[PDB]
Protein backbone atom coordinates (compact mmCIF):
# COMPACT_ATOMS: atom_id res chain seq x y z
CA UNK A 1 0.00 0.00 0.00
CA UNK A 2 2.90 2.50 1.11
CA UNK A 3 5.50 1.60 -1.56
CA UNK A 4 4.20 0.31 -4.75
CA UNK A 5 6.81 -2.23 -6.89
CA UNK A 6 6.99 -5.13 -8.74
CA UNK A 7 8.43 -7.87 -6.14
CA UNK A 8 5.89 -6.99 -4.07
CA UNK A 9 3.51 -7.54 -6.25
CA UNK A 10 4.83 -10.97 -7.32
CA UNK A 11 5.22 -12.18 -4.10
CA UNK A 12 1.66 -11.24 -2.95
CA UNK A 13 0.18 -13.44 -5.89
CA UNK A 14 2.40 -15.85 -4.89
CA UNK A 15 0.98 -16.15 -1.58
CA UNK A 16 -2.34 -16.11 -2.58
CA UNK A 17 -1.14 -19.11 -4.73
CA UNK A 18 -0.18 -21.16 -1.53
CA UNK A 19 -3.80 -20.33 0.49
CA UNK A 20 -5.32 -21.68 -3.00
CA UNK A 21 -3.00 -24.80 -3.06
CA UNK A 22 -3.11 -25.36 0.89
CA UNK A 23 -6.98 -25.14 0.57
CA UNK A 24 -7.16 -27.61 -2.08
CA UNK A 25 -4.24 -30.33 -0.58
CA UNK A 26 -6.99 -31.01 2.94
CA UNK A 27 -9.45 -31.94 0.25
CA UNK A 28 -12.12 -29.05 2.36
CA UNK A 29 -12.91 -27.70 -0.99
CA UNK A 30 -13.18 -27.50 -4.99
CA UNK A 31 -14.21 -24.27 -7.23
CA UNK A 32 -15.26 -22.81 -3.98
CA UNK A 33 -11.55 -20.87 -4.45
CA UNK A 34 -11.66 -19.73 -7.63
CA UNK A 35 -11.08 -15.95 -6.61
CA UNK A 36 -8.34 -17.00 -4.68
CA UNK A 37 -6.84 -18.28 -8.09
CA UNK A 38 -8.16 -15.52 -10.20
CA UNK A 39 -6.43 -12.98 -7.94
CA UNK A 40 -3.10 -14.75 -7.90
CA UNK A 41 -3.26 -14.76 -12.11
CA UNK A 42 -4.46 -10.96 -11.36
CA UNK A 43 -1.18 -10.38 -9.33
CA UNK A 44 1.27 -11.85 -11.17
CA UNK A 45 0.23 -10.51 -14.60
CA UNK A 46 0.45 -6.96 -12.88
CA UNK A 47 4.11 -8.21 -12.36
CA UNK A 48 4.87 -9.39 -15.68
CA UNK A 49 3.63 -5.51 -17.56
CA UNK A 50 5.37 -3.90 -14.80
CA UNK A 51 8.34 -5.21 -15.71
CA UNK A 52 8.51 -7.63 -18.69
CA UNK A 53 12.25 -8.11 -18.69
CA UNK A 54 12.57 -10.71 -15.53
CA UNK A 55 12.69 -14.04 -15.89
CA UNK A 56 11.68 -14.32 -12.51
CA UNK A 57 8.16 -13.07 -12.76
CA UNK A 58 7.58 -15.11 -16.13
CA UNK A 59 8.64 -18.28 -14.41
CA UNK A 60 5.74 -17.54 -11.60
CA UNK A 61 3.54 -16.90 -13.71
CA UNK A 62 4.16 -20.24 -15.67
CA UNK A 63 4.27 -22.31 -12.78
CA UNK A 64 0.79 -20.84 -11.31
CA UNK A 65 -0.62 -21.24 -14.50
CA UNK A 66 -0.18 -24.77 -15.04
CA UNK A 67 -2.24 -25.19 -11.37
CA UNK A 68 -5.08 -27.93 -11.45
CA UNK A 69 -7.49 -25.45 -10.63
CA UNK A 70 -6.44 -23.39 -13.45
CA UNK A 71 -5.21 -25.93 -16.11
CA UNK A 72 -4.15 -23.68 -18.92
CA UNK A 73 -1.13 -24.93 -20.38
CA UNK A 74 -0.59 -23.36 -23.56
CA UNK A 75 -0.05 -19.60 -21.31
CA UNK A 76 2.33 -21.84 -19.24
CA UNK A 77 4.85 -22.95 -22.35
CA UNK A 78 4.54 -19.34 -23.21
CA UNK A 79 5.94 -18.30 -20.08
CA UNK A 80 8.42 -20.63 -19.91
CA UNK A 81 9.89 -19.32 -23.22
CA UNK A 82 9.63 -16.40 -22.01
CA UNK A 83 11.81 -16.84 -19.04
CA UNK A 84 14.74 -18.86 -20.47
CA UNK A 85 14.92 -15.92 -23.63
CA UNK A 86 14.77 -13.11 -20.93
CA UNK A 87 18.40 -15.00 -19.12
CA UNK A 88 19.61 -18.09 -21.06
CA UNK A 89 21.36 -19.28 -17.81
CA UNK A 90 17.90 -20.56 -16.71
CA UNK A 91 17.66 -24.21 -14.77
CA UNK A 92 14.41 -23.25 -13.29
CA UNK A 93 12.73 -22.68 -16.59
CA UNK A 94 13.90 -25.93 -19.15
CA UNK A 95 13.27 -28.12 -15.66
CA UNK A 96 9.69 -26.58 -15.67
CA UNK A 97 9.21 -26.95 -19.36
CA UNK A 98 10.85 -30.75 -18.97
CA UNK A 99 8.13 -31.53 -16.21
CA UNK A 100 4.89 -30.24 -18.79
CA UNK A 101 6.23 -32.33 -21.20
CA UNK A 102 6.82 -35.54 -19.09
CA UNK A 103 3.42 -35.12 -17.29
CA UNK A 104 1.38 -34.79 -21.14
CA UNK A 105 3.52 -37.95 -22.72
CA UNK A 106 6.26 -36.51 -24.81
CA UNK A 107 8.94 -38.50 -23.03
CA UNK A 108 11.46 -37.78 -25.67
CA UNK A 109 11.03 -33.77 -25.90
CA UNK A 110 10.95 -33.27 -22.33
CA UNK A 111 14.51 -35.35 -21.80
CA UNK A 112 15.88 -32.85 -24.09
CA UNK A 113 14.90 -29.99 -21.83
CA UNK A 114 16.26 -31.75 -18.61
CA UNK A 115 19.41 -32.28 -20.28
CA UNK A 116 19.92 -28.62 -21.13
CA UNK A 117 19.09 -27.68 -17.61
CA UNK A 118 21.58 -29.75 -15.78
CA UNK A 119 23.84 -28.37 -18.84
CA UNK A 120 23.52 -25.02 -17.13
CA UNK A 121 23.82 -26.43 -13.46
CA UNK A 122 24.90 -29.66 -12.50
CA UNK A 123 23.85 -29.28 -9.16
CA UNK A 124 20.48 -28.60 -9.43
CA UNK A 125 17.92 -31.32 -8.01
CA UNK A 126 15.02 -31.41 -9.64
CA UNK A 127 16.14 -31.78 -13.08
CA UNK A 128 18.46 -35.38 -11.96
CA UNK A 129 15.25 -36.71 -10.72
CA UNK A 130 13.02 -35.87 -13.98
CA UNK A 131 16.19 -37.89 -15.43
CA UNK A 132 15.28 -40.61 -12.86
CA UNK B 1 51.98 -15.69 -66.62
CA UNK B 2 53.03 -15.18 -69.96
CA UNK B 3 50.13 -16.04 -71.63
CA UNK B 4 47.92 -13.39 -69.19
CA UNK B 5 50.92 -10.65 -70.54
CA UNK B 6 50.59 -11.30 -73.81
CA UNK B 7 46.80 -11.12 -73.95
CA UNK B 8 46.97 -8.32 -71.87
CA UNK B 9 49.42 -6.16 -74.55
CA UNK B 10 47.20 -7.13 -77.14
CA UNK B 11 43.84 -5.88 -75.43
CA UNK B 12 45.94 -2.82 -74.19
CA UNK B 13 47.39 -1.52 -78.08
CA UNK B 14 43.42 -1.42 -78.68
CA UNK B 15 42.56 0.69 -75.95
CA UNK B 16 39.63 3.66 -76.63
CA UNK B 17 41.45 5.61 -73.44
CA UNK B 18 45.09 6.23 -75.57
CA UNK B 19 42.28 8.50 -77.78
CA UNK B 20 40.52 10.55 -75.20
CA UNK B 21 40.60 14.29 -74.28
CA UNK B 22 41.14 13.68 -70.65
CA UNK B 23 43.11 10.60 -70.65
CA UNK B 24 46.02 11.95 -67.98
CA UNK B 25 43.98 13.89 -65.39
CA UNK B 26 40.95 11.00 -64.72
CA UNK B 27 43.47 8.26 -64.75
CA UNK B 28 46.23 9.53 -62.48
CA UNK B 29 43.05 10.55 -59.99
CA UNK B 30 42.07 6.81 -60.60
CA UNK B 31 45.69 5.59 -59.58
CA UNK B 32 44.85 7.56 -56.61
CA UNK B 33 42.39 6.36 -55.33
CA UNK B 34 42.81 2.47 -55.52
CA UNK B 35 46.20 2.99 -53.81
CA UNK B 36 44.34 4.67 -50.92
CA UNK B 37 41.66 2.19 -51.15
CA UNK B 38 44.16 -0.70 -51.20
CA UNK B 39 46.50 0.71 -48.27
CA UNK B 40 42.90 1.20 -46.39
CA UNK B 41 41.77 -2.40 -46.81
CA UNK B 42 45.40 -3.50 -45.64
CA UNK B 43 45.42 -1.85 -42.84
CA UNK B 44 41.51 -2.90 -42.20
CA UNK B 45 43.45 -6.77 -41.90
CA UNK B 46 45.77 -5.65 -39.44
CA UNK B 47 43.26 -4.74 -37.29
CA UNK B 48 41.25 -7.69 -37.80
CA UNK B 49 40.90 -11.23 -36.25
CA UNK B 50 42.51 -13.16 -39.02
CA UNK B 51 45.74 -11.31 -38.25
CA UNK B 52 46.24 -13.42 -35.12
CA UNK B 53 48.47 -16.57 -36.10
CA UNK B 54 46.79 -19.12 -33.74
CA UNK B 55 42.95 -18.90 -35.02
CA UNK B 56 43.08 -21.53 -37.17
CA UNK B 57 44.22 -23.84 -34.38
CA UNK B 58 41.79 -22.30 -32.48
CA UNK B 59 39.02 -23.61 -34.70
CA UNK B 60 40.34 -26.71 -34.77
CA UNK B 61 40.24 -27.33 -31.15
CA UNK B 62 36.62 -25.79 -31.41
CA UNK B 63 35.95 -28.75 -34.24
CA UNK B 64 37.48 -31.73 -31.97
CA UNK B 65 35.73 -30.80 -28.83
CA UNK B 66 32.68 -30.69 -30.89
CA UNK B 67 33.11 -34.34 -32.64
CA UNK B 68 33.31 -35.34 -28.57
CA UNK B 69 30.20 -34.36 -27.33
CA UNK B 70 31.64 -31.59 -24.90
CA UNK B 71 30.10 -28.47 -26.96
CA UNK B 72 26.94 -27.81 -29.06
CA UNK B 73 26.43 -26.21 -32.11
CA UNK B 74 28.15 -22.66 -31.65
CA UNK B 75 30.01 -23.28 -29.04
CA UNK B 76 27.98 -23.78 -25.40
CA UNK B 77 29.36 -26.19 -22.97
CA UNK B 78 28.02 -29.51 -22.35
CA UNK B 79 28.02 -31.50 -19.33
CA UNK B 80 31.21 -33.03 -19.86
CA UNK B 81 32.60 -30.13 -21.04
CA UNK B 82 31.89 -28.96 -17.17
CA UNK B 83 33.30 -32.11 -16.26
CA UNK B 84 36.05 -31.36 -17.69
CA UNK B 85 36.52 -27.57 -16.86
CA UNK B 86 37.00 -28.43 -13.55
CA UNK B 87 39.66 -31.03 -13.84
CA UNK B 88 43.07 -31.38 -12.75
CA UNK B 89 45.03 -32.91 -15.85
CA UNK B 90 44.37 -35.43 -18.56
CA UNK B 91 40.76 -33.63 -18.80
CA UNK B 92 39.77 -35.18 -22.27
CA UNK B 93 41.23 -38.63 -21.45
CA UNK B 94 39.49 -38.84 -17.88
CA UNK B 95 36.55 -37.56 -18.37
CA UNK B 96 36.32 -39.93 -21.67
CA UNK B 97 37.10 -42.51 -19.28
CA UNK B 98 34.69 -41.69 -16.77
CA UNK B 99 32.37 -41.77 -19.54
CA UNK B 100 32.74 -44.98 -21.00
CA UNK C 1 34.22 11.65 -62.92
CA UNK C 2 32.42 10.83 -65.61
CA UNK C 3 32.70 7.90 -68.13
CA UNK C 4 30.09 7.23 -69.96
CA UNK C 5 31.29 7.00 -73.56
CA UNK C 6 34.87 7.51 -75.08
CA UNK C 7 36.20 6.77 -71.26
CA UNK C 8 34.11 3.41 -70.50
CA UNK C 9 37.66 0.87 -69.99
CA UNK C 10 38.92 3.67 -68.56
CA UNK C 11 39.24 1.64 -65.04
CA UNK C 12 39.61 -1.76 -66.74
CA UNK C 13 42.70 -0.13 -69.00
CA UNK C 14 44.62 0.72 -65.64
CA UNK C 15 44.09 -2.72 -64.26
CA UNK C 16 45.75 -4.13 -67.24
CA UNK C 17 48.24 -1.77 -66.94
CA UNK C 18 49.52 -2.53 -63.41
CA UNK C 19 49.11 -6.70 -63.24
CA UNK C 20 51.72 -7.14 -67.02
CA UNK C 21 53.98 -4.77 -64.95
CA UNK C 22 53.81 -7.10 -61.65
CA UNK C 23 53.67 -10.22 -63.70
CA UNK C 24 56.44 -9.06 -65.31
CA UNK C 25 58.45 -8.19 -62.29
CA UNK C 26 57.67 -12.05 -61.45
CA UNK C 27 58.85 -12.87 -64.59
CA UNK C 28 61.98 -10.66 -64.04
CA UNK C 29 62.76 -12.56 -60.96
CA UNK C 30 62.33 -16.02 -63.09
CA UNK C 31 64.75 -14.45 -64.54
CA UNK C 32 67.50 -14.17 -62.30
CA UNK C 33 66.05 -17.24 -59.88
CA UNK C 34 66.66 -19.67 -62.21
CA UNK C 35 70.64 -21.44 -61.97
CA UNK C 36 70.62 -20.94 -66.30
CA UNK C 37 70.26 -16.49 -66.25
CA UNK C 38 73.34 -16.76 -63.15
CA UNK C 39 75.38 -19.21 -65.57
CA UNK C 40 74.60 -16.55 -68.49
CA UNK C 41 74.87 -13.90 -67.12
CA UNK C 42 78.63 -12.71 -67.52
CA UNK C 43 80.72 -10.87 -70.33
CA UNK C 44 79.41 -10.42 -73.44
CA UNK C 45 75.59 -10.10 -72.58
CA UNK C 46 73.67 -7.13 -73.36
CA UNK C 47 71.09 -5.70 -71.02
CA UNK C 48 68.09 -3.46 -71.19
CA UNK C 49 68.26 -0.99 -68.13
CA UNK C 50 65.49 -0.07 -66.37
CA UNK C 51 66.00 2.72 -63.40
CA UNK C 52 65.64 6.55 -62.68
CA UNK C 53 69.15 6.98 -64.60
CA UNK C 54 68.33 4.89 -67.66
CA UNK C 55 65.12 4.45 -68.72
CA UNK C 56 65.30 1.16 -71.23
CA UNK C 57 68.74 2.28 -72.65
CA UNK C 58 71.00 -0.39 -74.01
CA UNK C 59 73.81 -1.48 -72.17
CA UNK C 60 76.33 -3.88 -72.85
CA UNK C 61 77.48 -6.06 -69.49
CA UNK C 62 81.94 -5.87 -69.31
CA UNK C 63 81.84 -8.31 -66.45
CA UNK C 64 80.02 -9.76 -63.68
CA UNK C 65 81.60 -9.62 -59.91
CA UNK C 66 83.27 -12.89 -58.34
CA UNK C 67 80.97 -12.53 -55.32
CA UNK C 68 78.06 -13.85 -57.27
CA UNK C 69 76.21 -12.61 -53.43
CA UNK C 70 76.45 -8.92 -54.08
CA UNK C 71 75.99 -9.13 -57.71
CA UNK C 72 76.95 -5.60 -59.09
CA UNK C 73 77.48 -5.15 -62.91
CA UNK C 74 80.20 -2.63 -64.85
CA UNK C 75 78.06 -1.95 -67.28
CA UNK C 76 77.98 0.80 -70.32
CA UNK C 77 74.96 2.63 -71.01
CA UNK C 78 73.99 4.66 -73.43
CA UNK C 79 72.30 8.44 -72.21
CA UNK C 80 72.35 11.82 -73.53
CA UNK C 81 75.16 13.87 -73.84
CA UNK C 82 74.68 16.19 -70.67
CA UNK C 83 74.23 19.49 -72.33
CA UNK C 84 74.31 21.32 -68.77
CA UNK C 85 76.56 21.05 -65.35
CA UNK C 86 73.74 22.01 -62.89
CA UNK C 87 71.49 19.58 -61.02
CA UNK C 88 69.04 22.88 -60.22
CA UNK C 89 67.50 22.56 -63.97
CA UNK C 90 65.95 19.01 -63.03
CA UNK C 91 62.47 19.17 -61.48
CA UNK C 92 59.67 16.45 -60.88
CA UNK C 93 57.23 15.79 -64.61
CA UNK C 94 54.22 14.46 -65.22
CA UNK C 95 53.91 11.13 -64.22
CA UNK C 96 54.91 8.68 -67.46
CA UNK C 97 51.82 6.80 -68.00
CA UNK C 98 52.83 2.78 -69.58
CA UNK C 99 51.55 3.38 -72.82
CA UNK C 100 50.70 0.91 -74.83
Amino acid sequence: KLMSTSNTWCDLGINYYRQAQHLAETGSNMNDLKELLEKSLHCLKKAVRLDSNNHLYWNALGVVACYSGIGNYALAQHCFIKSIQSEQINAVAWTNLGVLYLTNENIEQAHEAFKMAQSLDPSYLMCWIGQA
Amino acid sequence: GGLRARKLEELIQGAQCVHSPRFPAQYLKLRERMQIQKEMERLRFLLSDQSLLLLPEYHQRVEVLRTLGYVDEAGTVKLAGRVACAMSSHELLLTELMFD
Amino acid sequence: PDMTGQLVDLPEYYSWGEELTETQHMIQRRIMESVNGLKSLSAGRVVVVKNQEHHNALGVILQVSSNSTSRVFTTLVLCDKPLSQDPQDRGPATAEVPYP
